[PDB]
């Protein structure tokens, strides 16, 4: 159970390599008991160890226009309001009161759904370039 | 130039279109909507029906109204301006007030 | 090569046909300049057949029964007619009914690639009478696809579809909403020529995205409706790869599923692919290049005509014949003369009179498309509907665009063969009474007064 | 805004949509059912046919009728609410109580 | 409730569907058959066309009718019974006697 002992069995069963035996009791520390390790092909000479904090997963903006940090190319919103569509959206007259109500609570909004088509995409296009709502798709 | 419609014909321009502003709020994109709202800017001599006397259209020059913006409602460029062209009863209704 | 042998005008037309000897093609072929015609008629009919090129040996030379042969030659009328010996076609394993491959490597293909030959439409065939059973056939058609959608299979008529608004670049979902749109309003749909595995709408997304929008399409007009997947690759075993794909994705509805081959593209291995492991659904031979063919800017290849009794004989389930009101000439290459010969089991053609019995019929599927009103003027032309529209806003120019319109025009096909024409229906549904609001372009000469019987305040 | 209609064309207001109460217990989902009654909000001058007077229609302001929810009613955006105006011929029967 | 058609509109109700004794005797199944035959349940007050004084309709409360149950009648629920609305031009006759 000690990271000393958990390193060592480490270290044999990969035919004594220190390093892995490190690295391995150091990844088993930081995700916890109930976290998940992998492997996978780097590129650099050195072994490398990515940790992942909360929930993440493999999707991006919608569109570029929603960047408002191109500094770092990158989306982020602060005590956003989260809309969870088990849908497609097509049309605005699906969001108005929404998107009204989240514009009168003045609070930025994530959108995680099915798909956002054109005429919704371009609508926040619009206004979140404009100004009016700050939201992401 | 000023037209005069030949009877039971009257001459309008359309409102604004897909206004920027729904529900005061969201700068909505187009939709393709178009307003059935517009005002009358020229009213026929009457209505010729009936052998009796030319009665005339109950809107007048100056009214702001709803019409059925229907395929029988035909638009026309003058001084480089859109006007519309319809029968009186195409329009739905006066918009009072 | 060779036109010694080849040359076989001996040969009656009467054994070849009703004795069945033959198949029977006639080209309008013409030389190039300087070439002897019969030799030219005689040589294009070795390479409809053996080819014997240079040389032909079984380890002690020659070889003389693969031969398909001239028959009737006429060098002033450009008339090319050649009888194929029966065994050319050789049978699929899976029905015993012959691999359209050959056929197409050996009129409009392998053997066209003879140069002499400037150009050899054929204008029409023969297939005979009893093996004609056993060509590879149309084992589903429109017939099935009316089963499929639970019309009679005795002229269900018109199996309404589209190719989707805005054609490319439509993204797979946008276009499998599309789809559902349009089957919100009709029955049939394509994927387009370069939507195959294209990086813009890959084929496995689409389809999937694309059947998910037919069963909502379905479940939110209670009706049944088809796709065409884009199964056309440059290797077979991935047009097998989608054509089982579509299926297990349509799954409960695999029945539902068309296999698009641009068979002139995709070749008629291609073809006679799709119609192997997927006897069960319908082969949609699709026309990618056909410009170089069959278009009014060439000679060569298939007629309209053969194009699609072509596509009887390859058990493409349905063909884009052209467009379905076909101008200057009929019989001659009309899609409405075409309609009848796939779709009426006995039918006249240009140079051949032929029955259909045993091998099934085939579906036309219309490209550009009559408005919904128009299309009841060649039903009644065509004394049927047994087809598949295909097109754009020419049948979609409809006030809902693909959706509506598309209902609207299978019930204008319902009411003329009720006998009362499109106005009944118009009555009864309303697509078609915004149908004929739609296309006054038609609507309003071609099936009389629907303005007062029709509609209310403006239609 | 108060409309008049201009003659013959009447306005009401539909009655609420898919009552949640079948058989007055189980609650009903979304059927696309679509109520055809509704309250009379204004009504037309009258009848201006067969050169005869303008003879009034029989609904007046306030009433609740049944009507053929068919293709010649229209519908229209009116302080934000949706409203429909339709003839007279449209309406079926006048609900009372 | 009570309703009153308002002119040239009459209510009925059908008769029985499907009488269970095929001549007499023999139970039918389901055979898509429906009863030209219901009773009047309320008349408009009559028809206005043509500027005459409104006559009457010459049906009247309780009688017993055969009616064209095809596309011209329309139906509407009330106290949770079916009725169905016509014209007077869809009742082909009354069974008298």
């Amino acid at each position: 159970s000690d990271s000393k002992a958990i390193a060592q069995v480490g270290t044999i069963s990969a035919n004594s390599d220190e390093t892995v035996g490190k690295l391995i009791a150091e990844a088993m520390d930081k995700v916890g008991k109930e976290g998940v390790i992998t492997v996978e092909d780097g590129t650099g000479l050195q072994d490398e160890l990515d940790v992942v904090e909360g929930m993440q997963f493999d999707r991006g903006y919608l569109s570029p226009y929603f960047i408002n940090k191109p500094e770092t190319g990158a989306v982020e919103l602060e005590s956003p309001f989260i809309l969870l569509a088990d849908k497609k959206i097509s049309n605005i007259r699906e969001m108005l009161p929404v998107l009204e109500a989240v514009a009168k609570a003045g609070k930025p909004l994530l959108i995680i759904a099915e798909d956002v088509e054109g005429e919704a995409l371009a609508t926040l296009v619009v206004n979140t370039m404009r100004g009016i709502v700050k939201v992401a798709a | 130039m000023n037209i005069r419609p030949l009877h039971d014909r009257v001459i309008v321009k359309r409102k604004e279109v897909e206004t920027k502003s729904a529900g005061g709020i969201v700068l909505t994109g187009s939709a393709a909507a178009k307003s059935t709202r517009g005002e009358v800017l020229a009213v026929g001599n009457g209505r010729i029906l009936e052998n009796g006397e030319v009665k005339p259209l109950d809107v007048k020059v100056g009214d702001i109204v709803i019409f059925n913006d229907g395929y029988g409602v035909k638009s026309e460029k003058i001084d480089n301006e859109e006007v519309l062209i319809m029968s009186e009863s195409d329009i739905l209704a006066i918009v009072e007030a | 090569d060779q036109s010694s042998r080849y040359v076989n005008l001996a040969l009656k037309e009467e054994d070849l046909i009703a004795g069945g000897e033959h198949v029977l093609c006639a080209y309008i072929m013409k030389p190039k300049a300087g070439y002897g015609y019969v030799a030219t008629a005689a040589h294009f009919a070795a390479e409809s057949s053996t080819g014997t090129n240079v040389e032909v040996c079984t380890t002690d030379d020659f070889t003389r029964g693969v031969d398909a042969l001239v028959y009737e030659v006429d060098e002033a009328r450009e008339l090319t007619k050649i009888a194929y010996p029966v065994a050319l076609f050789d049978r699929n394993i899976t029905d015993g009914k012959a691999m359209i491959a050959s056929f197409l490597t050996l009129t409009m293909g392998n053997n066209q690639g003879m140069g002499d030959v400037e150009y050899a439409k054929m204008h029409d065939f023969y297939v005979p009478e009893a093996y004609r059973a056993l060509f590879d056939g149309p084992s589903v058609n429109i017939s099935a696809l009316w089963k499929v959608l639970g019309r009679p299979e005795v002229d269900g008529g018109l199996v309404v579809g589209t190719i989707i608004k805005p054609k490319l670049g439509l993204r797979p979902k946008p276009f499998a909403e599309a789809c559902h749109a349009f089957w919100l309003g009709g029955d049939f749909i394509k994927n387009d020529e370069p939507q195959g595995n294209q990086p813009f709408a890959p084929l496995r997304d689409t389809i999937a995205l694309v059947a998910d929008a037919m069963r909502r399409a379905q479940d939110e007009t209670g009706e049944a409706k088809l796709f065409s997947a884009n199964i056309t690759a440059d290797d077979p075993f991935e047009i097998i790869a989608r054509g089982e794909y579509v299926l297990e994705t349509f799954g409960e509805n695999a029945s539902h599923v068309a296999l698009l081959v641009d068979g002139y593209v995709a070749g008629a291995a291609a073809i006679t692919t799709a119609r192997r492991r997927f006897p069960d659904n319908f082969l949609h031979y699709h026309r990618a290049g056909h410009g170089a063919v069959t278009s009014p800017q060439s000679k060569r290849g298939y007629t309209a005509f053969v194009h699609c009794k072509m596509a009887r004989l390859q058990g493409a389930s349905g063909i884009h014949t052209g467009t379905m009101g076909f101008g200057k000439m009929e019989g001659e290459s009309s899609d409405r003369a075409i309609a009848y010969m796939l779709t009426q089991d006995e039918a006249q053609g240009p140079f051949y009179r032929q029955s259909w019995g045993g091998m099934k019929a085939c579906t036309p599927i219309i490209s550009g498309g009559m408005n919904a009103l128009r299309m009841p003027g060649f039903f009644e032309n065509l004394g049927n509907a047994n087809v598949i529209l295909t097109a754009g806003g020419g049948a979609f120019g409809h006030i809902d665009g693909p959706v509506a319109g598309a209902r609207s025009l299978r019930q204008a096909w319902q009411a003329w063969r009720d006998g009362v024409p499109v106005l009944d229906y118009a009555r009864e549904h309303k697509e078609l009474a915004r149908a004929f609001e739609s296309f006054p372009g038609d609507a309003d000469q071609i099936y009389p007064g629907w303005r007062k019987a029709l509609g209310v305040e403006d239609t």
